[PDB]
């Protein structure tokens, strides 16, 4: 969950605080999931991706 | 810092903004209205200003540059 | 439908278009690449009974 | 209620709920029997009422 989610977030915000530009966004391709949850057991990887 | 080469990116809607100054800027001449930047249109992502060993030295940074220092000047004599 | 890793790349670079880029920066985008999957009812117990 | 996709506005289900809020606003509500584990339940905040 940490991988899929809080660094994820952290090197958004990393990306950010080292951008002082305000014209040349970075896009952030985010893999998100159609299942969040449906499926069976496996772990945080729902919680992370909704 | 006198940087060899910066580029201007027309992200966002202010990059769209500045894009359109730069295709805005037009020479014309005698009516002829050729643009100061061909290579700049509505598709374009960026801009690099190019120079051998710095951008200082270039004409339009570096007359905008002396002028201002000139003014700066004039204008803290003025305060005193 | 179910796609292959080169289809989903392409779908993601095509998402890495100038077009999508340009309407990321003004406005978020939601991609649904998903083959249409979203329209089963109870697709872990269809999956479980395939 | 849960459609076949989301969570949507549900007439019967809603009525159920109110008419349990109507009951217990007019005769009370009994929690006998109930064994309850309640977190952030300070003074001040809604578990505490809770």
């Amino acid at each position: 969950h940490r991988i899929m989610l809080t660094n994820l977030l952290r090197l958004l915000g990393a990306v950010k605080s080292k951008k002082p530009t305000d014209t040349r966004p970075a896009q952030c391709i985010l893999p998100l999931s159609p299942n969040h949850g449906t499926f069976g057991f496996d772990g945080l990887y729902s919680e992370s991706k909704i | 810092n006198n940087p060899n080469e910066l580029t201007i990116h027309f992200g966002g809607a202010k990059g769209r903004a500045i894009r359109d100054n730069y295709i805005g800027m037009m020479f014309e001449t005698i009516l002829k209205s050729e643009k100061i930047f061909k290579d700049i249109d509505e598709t374009t992502t960026s801009y690099t200003f190019v120079s051998p060993t710095g951008l200082l030295s270039a004409t339009q940074f570096t007359q905008p540059a002396l002028t201002l220092m000139e003014k700066a000047a004039y204008e803290d004599i003025k305060s005193k | 439908r179910t796609f292959s890793q080169k289809e989903m790349a392409f779908n993601i670079l095509g998402l890495l278009t100038p077009e999508i880029v340009q309407l990321c920066q003004e406005e978020p985008v939601m991609a649904d690449l998903n083959g249409g999957l979203q329209f089963i009812d109870n697709l872990k117990d269809f999956t479980s009974k395939l | 209620k849960k459609t076949k996709d989301g969570w949507e506005y549900n007439k019967k289900l809603s009525s159920l709920y109110l008419d349990g809020l109507e009951s217990a606003a007019i005769n009370g509500l009994t929690f006998k029997d109930k064994y309850v584990l309640v977190t952030g339940a300070g003074a001040g905040s809604i578990g505490a009422e809770i």
